[PDB]
């Protein structure tokens, strides 16, 4: 793809539906401990062995410990230069009319803190939770999420499981039901929610340019999205700092951790 | 589809 942040900007100029997927790097920068490259591990674990059903349904109380070890740690997390100016170009564009909106598969919420107000959560957040009886979704922001897991959750190899009995971990408050809860995050393996998935599908089919920031294009079906774009001709650039299996179908790429070269090209 |  080129590589000139010059003709980038001339269809930014005129852009008026800006779709922008954003993956984990934009989180990385941050500083934010996701648990999926080489030597990345929680315990003895990482992400692709405790965001699973498989983990879920073995052991709720360690999969409990490490989303509370991710909701904890949050809190010392800020925005990078990235999510600021992804933030900033929404409102800044939204004066003008034009639409900006973000498709993360993030769930650390940065984007939400540093001002961005249309986002879509394709794999949820570490602030909801799901009912497992009756599916009922809640935003919960609790520090600790339950007694039992106040002061769980350390990383350290050698940390003993808590082995919390099922019902003092996160339980569901409507009432009558009472059921276990999980995360709301989209696990290796499960669907996407299909209502998110059809309000993404309608922005893809309206925007008229699209950047994918700080993502391998690895991890399905996300890693498709950029790629439908482009077929109705629409310019797709990458931010990325490597090339990535799905580089060369975009029309730009611009080497470089997110939060250096994004300022730069929605300003 | 599911998440890879
Ligand atoms: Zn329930």
């Amino acid at each position: 793809p080129s590589s000139s942040m010059a003709d980038f900007r001339k269809f930014f100029a005129k852009a008026k539906h800006i779709v922008i997927i954003s993956g984990a790097g934009v989180s990385a920068e941050s500083g934010v401990p996701t648990f999926r490259g080489a030597g990345g591990y929680w315990r003895k674990w990482q992400a692709q062995d405790l965001a699973t059903p498989l983990a879920f349904a073995h052991n709720p109380s360690r999969v409990w410990e490490f989303y509370h070890y991710r909701r904890e740690v949050m809190g010392s997390k800020e925005p990078n230069a990235g999510h600021r100016a992804i933030a900033e170009c929404e409102t800044r564009l939204g004066k003008q009319g034009r639409r900006v909106v973000v498709i993360t598969q993030n769930i650390d919420e940065l984007h939400r803190k540093a001002g961005t107000k249309n986002l879509l959560e394709i794999h949820g957040s570490l602030f909801k939770t799901r009912c497992t009886s009756c599916g009922v979704v809640a935003e919960n922001y609790k520090s600790p999420i339950c007694p039992a897991l106040s002061g769980k959750g350390a990383p350290e190899p050698g940390t003993q499981d808590a082995s919390i009995p099922v019902e003092k971990l996160p339980r569901c408050e409507e009432a009558g039901c009472g059921g276990l809860l999980r995360p709301h995050v989209v696990w290796f393996g499960e669907n996407l929610d299909p209502a998110i998935l059809e309000e993404v599908d309608r922005e893809l089919a309206h925007c008229d340019l699209c950047l994918v920031v700080g993502t391998s294009s690895v991890v399905y079906p996300a890693a498709m999205f950029a790629p439908q774009v482009a077929a109705r001709g629409v310019p797709v650039a990458e931010f990325n700092t490597e090339t990535t299996p799905a580089t060369n179908r975009f029309r730009f790429h611009f080497q470089g951790p997110c939060g250096t070269t994004l300022p730069e090209a929605l300003a | 589809f599911s998440k890879q």
